[PDB]
């Protein structure tokens, strides 16, 4: 109707006209009024007036909430103590209490730091449990633990909307936009409601982000309570890091309850179903052995081809293909070929000893040292290959068993990940105290103790890596030491959630840009990735640093950091000119499934002239795809047809055919512009089943 | 610093700079430059730019006064590459099966199956079809089936119109052939499509040089490039026309184009489906019988059916009627065909 009868009712100040007009306005409050509430300029004078004055607070929050305010709007509701499935309930509850209580939670969440906003917050939580459309109420009620009692208060009936919808969008947006400390509340209260619930790989991805040891005991009494079985042994062992299968095999070495979790969840039963079934359902032919194994000769390309043939795995045929192929081979390639029988067969525990045993203790140092390297390759649960190598290791400067130290300290780094294995590190004290002029002694020292030490409890600054810091800064020689020791330093820094070890090594370490490059290595490895863009604008500024190798690793951190929100991962690094930066993006594509935009970047990155960068393209190019596939390969044949390029092409052919185990060895590969002695360890980036 | 070396390279240049088309390597870095009009001194090259980006005979940056080679040409964004390089795999593989079904199978097991599985020639020692002329009456589906294979694909599709190669400059069209087959070479295994090359033979222009001596040279560059040398391998190219009279048989011969594929204007058994589907997305008074329209036009294309099934709705919605009267179909078909003369003759078989 017209506002002529109802409009001058705001003019009197008598109590009965208010106490019946406000219930009369409550009936018309289903649409608020006729219109956009142009009573405001006349009824804002009624502020100073004071029986049913909380109903006057309802009118006042109704009209101030009706037009616009950020702090004075929820003040009549916090003064009101709301009192006295509907359209009106959707109005004053849904949009008005959602937006109004939302700005009260934001304004007091940023302002003060009461219980009133907790009571209103639980009331709105209950009202949106009535409304039952989550998603927006949830993401609003994150920013007020509050979210803990919100989840256990909310979770009674609906499982997959809160679990799938809430835990999907808030897990992804929590690692994406939100900082870290509330993600622990996600993980613990999600451990509560998922502890109530079935389909346990939600809790196993909670074990992925948590890395908790109680969780695997609860999910093994519960996932033994739910008797597939060896398959969750498989992605259990794939999912788990270095620590919790050794803590798991020690507390389950105590209890075990059927001993089949000691069977599955240490080793050997992720791997017993696969390799026969790998032979069975797949049938791989011979003309890539012969054709791709025919790609000419030259003891390099041929040597690489042995590696390519070797990583073929239809039987361990290229293993037992005669003799005179390794006799053509030379020292560090003899390491690569002695380890290549390791690479053909990362299973066959009993067959590993009886195949490598001919090449064990042979006439050649590289055959025996790469042979124990192969013993470290083939398995990770044997630990009886240690002692024939372990006993020999000491040489005190540069004898044979230091190369067995390289293959056996590295291959034993492949072998075990304990709570903290300490006996092998007490063996590692005369290794770094030995300090051979061979790089990969301290190389596989840092990398191997890092593989022992990735997933440490927020890292540690213990005397192991503290000792290799002090003995690192002891000798400033052969800067590959100053690169690959901060490798294993940052590997021990992995396992962090909140580590101040960048500040600790910042105080101990920093100097002339060898150890400032150690500073940027700890800066890389301590910062795995979250919504933490301040180090990304730090990346923007110190990306322009005149020393152009802290540029290399510091800009190289990007594929670790933004690996999930990968749409921003295309950047203009190719549009820059510091050619190692084009190398950095060339790393940053990598190996996943590799969409058309990535191969489109390999359109330009495929065509470059420097042999380390033209060498650098087919590696990640054929890692990212594990004609179509062979079309860029024959395009590389069109590129060259140097020797490096030929080797790079061979590597690409090999490629053609946050788990830390796939995170380490390519950052171990990042110093490739060097000797084949370095490439003798190039075959230790064991990141594929 | 770098600034003085860059300034000295910039002052090796003389600010009125020019562009000329080359022929041949002169291996010891002194060169010789045709222009457009070709006045050719023994020129040099400004030796900090890369001479060996480029194969023999292509445009570079020149000078006007000593004619010397200065810089590499710009990768000149002609209006072709944006159309030639097909951006997205668009749409319309088959919204409606039942249009051809004869040479759908043929184009499948002749274009997809040799290409997408190149391992059957291993068993049986057969060469792939390089060029297939898909042709027939106008308005059949040739462009449609081209787009159908363009979306239903795993190869980088390319789409070329035959009048894209017709520009008035001298040697322009042969250069466009050169960059065209560079586009056809440097993507992937690729499916090139060429259309309207029966609109190139009895054709002369006014924005043009000497007519029979212009695109004889361009189509001869097409001859010497398409299925000449520069080894064929796996590059799919499809050319399409309506008529065959203006075709030089030097390209029709084997080696260059293997399979010859017509398209029949369809039978009434599929006219019922094509008329139905063209009328599938409108309102229509369903009492009317399309079987009159289906039986009537004896050599209908699908553009006929397109214009009929849309223009009858246009004549009805012309006066804002949702559903169509049969005499609006009369008006539609007698607009669409000039003198709808298929009755007697005959008419009187009967
Ligand atoms: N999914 C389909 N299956 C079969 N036929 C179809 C399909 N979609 C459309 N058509 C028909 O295919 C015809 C395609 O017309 P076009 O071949 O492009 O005509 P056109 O472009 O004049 O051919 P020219 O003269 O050689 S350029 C349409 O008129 C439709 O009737």
């Amino acid at each position: 109707r017209d506002k002529a009868p109802v409009q001058p009712q705001q003019s009197p100040a008598a109590a009965p006209g208010g106490t019946d007009e406000k219930p009369s306005g409550k009936e018309r409050r289903d649409a608020g009024d006729k219109d956009k509430e142009q009573e405001l300029s006349e009824e804002d004078k009624q502020l100073q007036d004071e029986l049913y004055r909380p109903a006057l607070e309802e009118l006042r929050r109704q009209i101030r909430s009706s037009t616009t305010s950020m702090t004075s709007v929820p003040k009549p509701l916090k003064f009101l103590r709301p009192h006295y499935n509907k359209r009106f309930a959707a109005d004053i509850i849904s949009v008005l209490a959602m937006t109004m209580s939302g700005e009260r939670e934001c304004l007091k969440y940023r302002l003060v730091g009461a219980g009133e906003v907790a009571k209103e917050w639980q009331e709105l939580d209950d009202a949106e449990k009535v409304q039952r459309e989550p998603l927006l109420t949830l993401v609003k009620e994150i920013v007020p633990l509050l979210m803990e009692i919100e989840q256990v208060d909310m979770l009674e009936k609906d499982i997959d909307e809160n679990a799938y919808a809430k835990v999907c969008l808030y897990l992804t947006s929590c690692v994406n936009y939100v900082p870290e400390p509330e993600n622990s509340a996600l993980l613990r209260c999600a451990l509560g409601v998922f502890r109530k619930f079935s389909r346990f790989p939600e809790a196993l991805r909670l074990a992925l982000m948590l890395n908790d040891m109680e969780l695997v005991e609860d999910i093994f009494t519960s996932c033994k309570d739910v008797v597939m079985l060896g398959r969750h042994g498989v992605f259990l062992e794939l999912s788990e890091d270095v620590e919790e299968y050794e803590d798991l095999t020690e507390i389950m070495s105590n209890v075990q309850l059927n001993s089949n979790f000691l069977a599955l969840a240490r080793e050997l039963d992720i791997m017993e179903p696969k390799v026969p079934d790998d032979i069975y359902k797949t049938h791989l032919e011979n003309n890539r052995f012969g054709g791709s194994g025919s790609q000419v000769d030259s003891a390099r390309m041929n040597l690489a081809s042995s590696f390519v043939n070797g990583f073929v795995n239809q039987d361990k045929l290229l293993t037992d293909d005669g003799n005179k192929w390794l006799y053509k081979n030379k020292d560090h390639g003899m390491l690569s070929a002695a380890a290549s029988l390791g690479m053909i067969l990362l299973w066959d525990v009993d067959g590993g000893l009886t195949q490598i045993d001919k090449y064990l203790y042979s006439s050649e140092d590289y055959i025996k040292s790469g042979a124990l390297l192969a013993c470290g390759i083939v398995n990770s649960g044997v630990r009886n290959e240690c002692d024939p190598a372990l006993a020999l290791l000491s040489d005190y400067v540069l004898h044979n068993s230091n190369t067995m130290r390289l293959g056996s300290i590295f291959g034993l780094g492949l072998a075990y990940a304990g709570s903290n294995r300490e006996d092998v590190l007490t063996l590692l004290l005369p290794v770094m105290g030995d300090s051979k002029s061979s790089m990969e002694v301290a190389g596989v020292t840092a990398l191997a103790c890092g593989m022992i030490a990735v997933g440490s409890c927020n890292g540690d600054v213990t005397s192991t890596i503290l000792q290799t810091i002090m003995e690192k800064s002891e000798t400033e020689l052969k800067d590959t030491y100053a690169r690959w020791l901060p490798l294993g330093l940052g590997l021990n820094h992995l396992g962090k959630g909140e580590a101040i070890e960048a500040i600790l090594a910042a105080l101990e370490v920093v100097s002339e840009p060898f150890r400032s490059f150690a500073n940027t290595l700890v800066d890389v490895c301590a910062y795995a990735g979250s919504g933490n863009v301040l180090k990304v604008q730090q990346l923007l500024h110190i990306c322009s640093e005149h020393f152009d190798s802290k540029e290399k690793e510091e800009d190289k951190d990007k594929k670790e950091k933004k690996d999930k929100d990968k749409k921003e991962a295309p950047a203009d690094m190719g549009a820059h000119q510091g050619v190692a930066v084009l190398g950095i993006a060339l790393i940053a594509m990598g190996e996943e499934i590799g969409a058309e935009m990535a191969l489109r970047t390999f359109g330009h990155l495929l065509r470059y002239g420097e042999p380390t960068l033209r060498r650098a393209v087919p590696l990640a190019l054929a890692l990212i795809s594990v004609s179509h596939d062979a079309d860029p390969e024959v395009s590389y044949n069109s590129i060259f047809a140097a020797r490096l390029a030929a080797m790079l092409r061979q590597l690409a052919q090999y490629h053609a055919k946050k788990g830390t185990l796939t995170l380490c060895p390519y950052h171990s590969d990042r110093q490739l512009m060097s000797q084949v002695a370095v490439a003798g360890l190039l075959t230790v980036l064991v990141s594929f089943l | 610093k770098q600034e003085e070396e860059r300034s000295k390279v910039d002052d090796l240049r003389g600010t009125p700079m020019s562009v000329g088309t080359l022929e041949e390597i002169i291996d010891d870095n002194h060169a010789i430059v045709s222009t457009s009009v070709g006045s050719e001194h023994y020129v040099s090259i400004l030796s900090f730019v890369d001479k060996d980006l480029l194969e023999p005979g292509c445009s570079v940056l020149l000078n006007h006064k000593v004619h010397a080679v200065i810089g590499v040409l710009m990768d000149d964004t002609d209006p072709l590459v944006t159309v030639m390089k097909v951006e997205k795999a668009p749409q319309e593989t088959y919204a409606d099966i039942g249009g051809l079904d004869n040479q759908i199978q043929e184009i499948k097991e002749s274009v997809e199956l040799p290409l997408t599985h190149p391992e059957y020639y291993e068993e049986m020692g057969i060469k792939p079809p390089k060029g297939v002329i898909l042709y027939g009456p106008p308005g059949t589906g040739k462009t449609l089936l081209a787009k159908a294979v363009a979306n239903q694909t795993s190869a980088t599709f390319l789409r070329v119109v035959g009048s894209e190669l017709i520009q008035k400059y001298l040697g322009d069209g042969p250069k466009l052939v050169r960059e065209l087959f560079r586009v056809a070479e440097e993507h992937a295994p690729s499916i090139v499509f060429i259309d309207e090359i029966d609109a190139i033979g009895t054709k002369r222009y006014d924005s043009n040089s000497g007519g029979e001596r212009e695109i004889q040279r361009t189509m001869l560059e097409l001859l010497n490039q398409l299925d000449g040398f520069d080894s064929r391998g796996d590059v799919k190219v499809i050319m399409a026309t309506n008529r065959i009279e203006t075709l030089d048989p030097a390209l029709i011969r084997p080696g260059r184009i293997d399979r010859k594929i017509e398209f029949p204007l369809p039978d009434e058994k599929t006219k019922k489906r094509i008329f139905q589907i063209h009328t599938s997305r409108m309102t229509l008074a369903d009492d009317v019988t399309l079987d009159d329209l289906i039986m009537a036009k004896d050599d209908l294309s699908g553009a006929d059916i397109k214009a009929i099934c849309t223009e009858a709705g246009l004549m009805a919605l012309r006066e804002r009627r949702m559903k169509v009267t049969n005499e609006d179909f009369k008006k539609s078909k007698e607009n669409v065909l000039y003198k709808k003369q298929e009755g007697t003759p005959e008419g009187l078989y009967l």
